[PDB]
């Protein structure tokens, strides 16, 4: 099936970035958009944004607009998402999540990053 | 004419006395690199999702090509289902709940006519008008397609087509089309009346008024300039090309299999569009008769209304009108099909 | 040519109620009075708890001619269990098929719903009802075990009724088997007998039905229009059904046999998406003895003097002989979106020629569109082409177009002076007109 | 902005009960709502697809109903490896929400 792999932990001071990676593996059809999603310590689970892999279209948040950005990689299917000016409210577990085209639910999710922010 | 760049000349004045000919040429030269405003109208049925995944490469594939053929490229965006009233859709409230959780696809309601995005040449207003949309249907096969292709083009001010600009609109299903009396089956029995009616860019008479009538569709695709291409994937192709005779200035053209000539489909139809040049005369006087005789540059001679094919620009299409008079007892006007730019011929 | 139009009789009804979209003549056997009967489907009745179910209501004939609804129905919504109605009246379109021979008054409700046996619904399944004299049966042959678009659920019948003279009714349901239509014929005797009114599907045992076809039929709407005549000398009046989608839309009119229902023969439209099947008529137009068919294609659109497709409406015209071939010849309209061909009405013989003739209306043409009505006579080779007389409605539109000869009917005469009449539907602003014939 | 509420906030039962989540809405989602499982230390899982159809490879004893407004998730048996935390999931317009979560 799909694995979806991502990059390491992260720590990182605030007013900082952060860049973590999902390599799509498996049966990528092309169709496909990789999400993004936080959850907090303690607290549900937080919409990130969207980015579908045919066109580069990009669809965000509007809490978090302006700060993040997702780019990506074609021959290595590893698309990337960078939060700006961190704060020491962003201290989560960020996911990535895959779709296909027209049904919007997370079918495939890989493990967590673990970004820590302060000091 | 003085004012138009296409058709010359744009206003002679004739005097009859009956029992005589009068004669005239008129002349229409293409232009070279239109502006082209091109609006799509989806089938939003659930066996259309192969096809809406397939629009997302238009501001891609699509808009590089066009580049060679246009000066400007405006995209648009609707949709349509069918009327919604019974027997078309499903009037029972958990049919319709288990109809949508069925495709595993996100579903809304179904509806005849959304006008979703006016005509603008931001590719990321597309991009954002494709993700944005859901799956729809009704129960039966046949579509609400001629319904919504008539709010398309007499809503001008809501569409936001331009007048100076090629005016495409590619209609995109894999059904056929509700024609003007299958309306009887929902006690829809007051017909259409033509006029625009999007009250918030949703079509506010689906369920009162009825579908148009071919002659009734095809009288305001040509007083509105309106270019149709028909993108239709399954077996009903084959339908929609033989009503082509009906319907003059028309184009139809088949999805293949996994979709993978849309961006050559709009590209193949736009250069037959300027290929052929046919004229119509709209004649609203009493005991007059036109007689309009097309002359090729090839030097093929056909009637009027057959017109010319293969007309590239600086090729000068010439019409040798004949006009004679009955009776004695105001103006007519010869357009060609697909052109802004009319001749206004008085009497 | 003898039609009286400086004093025809004008009847009225409830206000935007659809009065005049079904007109029949309602003469019963033995009371020698003479009524017409209206449908006006959209007309609130004081049924609980149902808004517009439709009413058919009993235009007398007098000088102070007033209209009184026949209550075919009193009732509301019956339920299945507490709290769950077993059907749906509102809105039904009771009076959208009003259709009459002699004592008896068929009704039909179209747009009926109901929630079936089996699971929770709304079926536009149809019903009818039949008023033989003092006793008012139920009948809803598509209201059956078979519930789906897949099987009859979507039958929508009672949408195109007619009487056979041999006391057999034609229903004709354009919904059945994913909209491939449905012819159904049934007896009377079978209706008023096996009738339980605590029984949601009643079995009929001489039922004559068409069945399933393959899936190149589907969307055909047979039975969208029906007609009676005799086509193979049985004596018996064979079915005759305007199919107007079938292949591949150019339209087909289907004739099965009065008997057994099996296929005597077709016939078929030659432009796309005319209609031919919108409307079919059976009457001897030309005197031989032989039943002669009449189809209209509202839709048809011809080349013009210039090569413009005018739409203005075509009637295919056939004359039947006796080897089973017919000739047909075809009569165009004049105006064009009026609508020629929507309404075939037989007059029978109205100028007391001996042969009979045929009102074929325009319900959208004139001066601002009000209708028009176009009487043809009959000859010995068959029909003239030429009209002998124009009716124009003399009603102007408020909301609606007021649809003068969306409906009409013939070949019955009130005055018993010898000269059929003739009673136009004008249900835009809900009138019903009758016209008188003159002596000649 | 389509706002999921989600109640009971924790729901303390017995392995072998029966158990039933609800998830209200904003407004209508016709059975665009997902059924997610999160296990402590582990991704969401998701368990039904619009509101009422089963992924493959899980257990029927997780079976969803409702339409509209007001869903709800029902385990027939609650075994001992159920108690995690379950998330409703919109998919009916951007942006995708959730809700907050009902412990187990
Ligand atoms: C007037 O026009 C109508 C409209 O086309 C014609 O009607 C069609 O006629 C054909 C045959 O001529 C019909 O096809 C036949 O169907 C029979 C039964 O249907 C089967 O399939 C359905 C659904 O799939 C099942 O529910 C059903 O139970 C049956 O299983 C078949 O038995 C026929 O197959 C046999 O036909 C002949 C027999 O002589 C053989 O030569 C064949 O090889 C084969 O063994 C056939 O498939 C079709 O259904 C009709 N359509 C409709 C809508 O009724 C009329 O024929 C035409 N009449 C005239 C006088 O021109
Ligand atoms: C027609 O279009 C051309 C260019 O497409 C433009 O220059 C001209 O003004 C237009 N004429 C009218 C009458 O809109
Ligand atoms: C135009 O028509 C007239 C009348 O038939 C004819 O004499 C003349 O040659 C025609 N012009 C051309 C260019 O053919
Ligand atoms: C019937 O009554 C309903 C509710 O009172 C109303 O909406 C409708 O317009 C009425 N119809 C007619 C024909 O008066
Ligand atoms: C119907 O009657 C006709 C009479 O000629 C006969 O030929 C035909 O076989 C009959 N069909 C059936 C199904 O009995």
């Amino acid at each position: 099936e799909v694995q979806l792999v991502q990059s390491g932990a992260e720590v990182k001071k605030p007013g900082a970035s952060v860049k973590v990676s999902c390599k799509a593996s498996g049966y990528t059809f092309t169709n496909y958009g990789i999400n993004w999603v936080r959850q907090a310590p303690g607290q549900g689970l937080e919409w990130m944004g969207y980015f579908y892999i045919g066109n580069g279209y990009t669809e965000y948040n509007e809490k978090f607009k302006g700060r993040v950005t997702m780019t990506s990689d074609t021959s290595t299917s590893t698309v990337y998402m960078e939060l700006s000016s961190l704060r020491s409210e962003d201290t989560a577990v960020y996911y990535c999540a895959l779709n296909y085209f027209g049904s919007r639910k997370f079918d495939y999710w890989g493990q967590g990053t673990t970004v820590t922010v302060s000091s | 004419n003085e004012i138009n760049t296409q058709v010359t000349p744009g206003e002679v004045s004739i005097q009859l006395r009956p029992g005589a000919e009068a004669n005239f040429m008129l002349k229409v030269h293409p232009l070279k690199k239109y502006p082209v405003d091109l609006y799509y109208l989806v089938d939003v049925s659930a066996s259309m999702h192969n096809n809406i995944e397939k629009l997302n490469s238009v501001g891609n594939d699509l808009s590089r090509k066009m580049a060679f053929f246009s000066r400007d490229f405006r995209l648009g965006f609707g949709s349509y289902v069918d009327k919604t009233v019974s027997p078309y859709i499903s009037i029972h409230p958990e049919r319709i709940h288990n109809q949508c959780s069925d495709y595993n696809l996100d579903c809304m309601p179904p509806h005849g006519y959304i006008h979703v995005l006016s005509l603008t040449e931001n590719i990321t207003e597309f991009e954002k008008a494709v993700h944005r949309q859901k799956i729809s249907g009704n129960i039966d096969t046949p579509e609400g397609g001629f319904d919504a292709m008539l709010q398309a083009a007499v809503c001008e001010s809501h569409i936001g087509w331009r007048k100076e600009a090629k005016r495409l609109l590619l209609v995109m299903t894999d059904q056929t089309s509700h024609l003007a009396l299958d309306s009887k089956l929902a006690g829809i029995v007051v017909p259409n009346d033509g006029n625009c009616h999007l009250k918030n860019n949703v079509y506010v008479k689906s369920t009162t008024m009825e579908h148009p009538s071919l002659g009734q569709l095809s009288e305001k695709l040509i007083d509105n300039n309106i270019n149709v291409i028909f993108a239709v994937q399954g077996k009903q192709f084959h339908w929609y090309k033989d009503l082509l005779p009906l319907l003059p200035g028309t184009i139809a053209g088949e999805i293949e299999s996994k979709a993978a000539n849309l961006n050559n489909l709009v590209v193949e139809a736009y250069q037959k569009l300027i290929s052929e040049v046919k004229v119509q005369v709209e004649n609203q006087v009493q005991g007059i008769y036109f007689n309009i005789t097309a002359i090729c540059p090839d030097g093929s001679r056909k009637p009027g209304m057959e017109g010319c094919r293969n007309v590239t620009s600086n090729d000068e299409v010439l019409f040798n009108v004949t006009v004679t008079m009955k009776k004695c007892d105001n103006y007519a006007i010869i357009k060609p099909i697909g052109f802004n730019e009319t001749a206004k011929i008085h009497i | 040519f003898n039609l009286d139009v400086d004093s025809p009789a004008e009847y009225s009804g409830p206000e935007g109620s659809y009065f005049g979209f079904a007109v029949d003549f309602f003469v019963p056997s033995a009371s020698s009075r003479m009524f017409l009967l209206v449908g006006a489907p959209k007309a609130n009745t004081t049924q609980p708890g149902i808004v517009e179910g439709g009413q058919v209501l009993k235009c007398d004939w007098s000088s102070t001619r007033r209209c009184q609804p026949i209550e075919f129905d009193a009732t509301g919504n019956r339920d299945y269990a507490k709290d769950d109605p077993l059907e749906f009246k509102s809105h039904q379109w009771f009076g959208a098929s009003v259709r009459s021979k002699q004592d008896k008054i068929l009704a039909c409700a179209p747009l009926y719903h109901w929630r079936t046996e089996m699971k929770q619904e709304r079926e536009p399944v149809g019903t009818c009802f039949l008023q033989d004299g003092t006793k008012t049966v139920e009948y809803a042959p598509c209201r059956s075990q078979d519930i789906d678009a897949d099987g009859q659920g979507f039958c929508q019948g009672g949408f195109s009724i007619d009487f056979t003279k041999a006391d057999r009714v034609l229903l004709g349901g354009p919904g059945s088997f994913y909209w491939q239509g449905q012819l159904i014929s049934d007896q009377v005797a079978e209706i008023v007998s096996k009738y339980d009114p605590n029984v949601y599907s009643i079995k009929y045992n001489n039922q004559l039905a068409t069945r399933t076809a393959q899936a190149i039929f589907d969307d055909s709407y047979l039975g969208y229009s029906v007609a009676v005549g005799d086509f193979n000398g049985d004596g018996i009046d064979d079915f005759v059904s305007g199919v107007p989608r079938a292949a591949r839309t150019l339209g087909m009119v289907y004739i099965y046999d009065g008997k057994n229902m099996s296929s005597l023969y077709n016939f078929t439209g030659e432009q796309m998406a005319a209609y031919f099947g919108f409307s079919v008529a059976a009457t001897d137009i030309n005197g031989d003895d032989y039943a002669d068919v009449f189809i209209g294609a509202p839709l048809f659109m011809d080349r013009g003097s210039d090569g413009k497709l005018q739409e203005v409406g075509q009637v295919s015209v056939s004359l039947q002989r006796a080897s089973g071939d017919f000739q047909t010849t075809k009569l165009n309209g004049f105006e064009v979106f009026a609508r020629f061909g929507s309404a075939i009405a037989p007059l029978g013989d109205l100028d007391q020629d001996g042969f009979n003739d045929i009102a074929i209306a325009a319900p959208y043409g004139g001066e601002d569109k009000k209708g028009i009505v176009y009487i043809f006579n009959g000859r010995s080779t068959g029909l003239n082409a030429v009209p002998s007389q124009i009716l124009e409605g003399q009603w102007a539109a408020r909301s609606m177009p007021p649809s003068f000869g969306y409906s009409m009917k013939g070949a019955t005469d009130i005055d018993k002076n010898g000269w059929p009449d003739l009673i136009v539907g004008a249900f835009g602003v809900d009138r019903a007109i009758l016209y008188r014939a003159r002596p000649v | 902005e389509i706002v999921l509420t989600q109640s009971p906030a924790t729901l303390s039962l017995s392995p072998g009960e029966r158990a039933t989540l609800s998830c209200r809405a904003s407004q209508n989602i016709i059975t665009n709502l997902h059924w997610y499982q999160q296990k402590p230390g582990q991704a969401p899982r998701l368990l039904i697809k619009y509101a009422s159809q089963s992924i493959s490879g899980i257990p029927a004893r997780f079976s969803g109903s409702g339409s509209g407004t007001d869903f709800t998730l029902t385990i027939s048996s609650l075994e001992p490896e159920d108690f995690a935390v379950y998330f409703c999931q919109q998919s009916d317009d951007w942006p995708l929400t959730f809700g907050q979560g009902t412990k187990l």
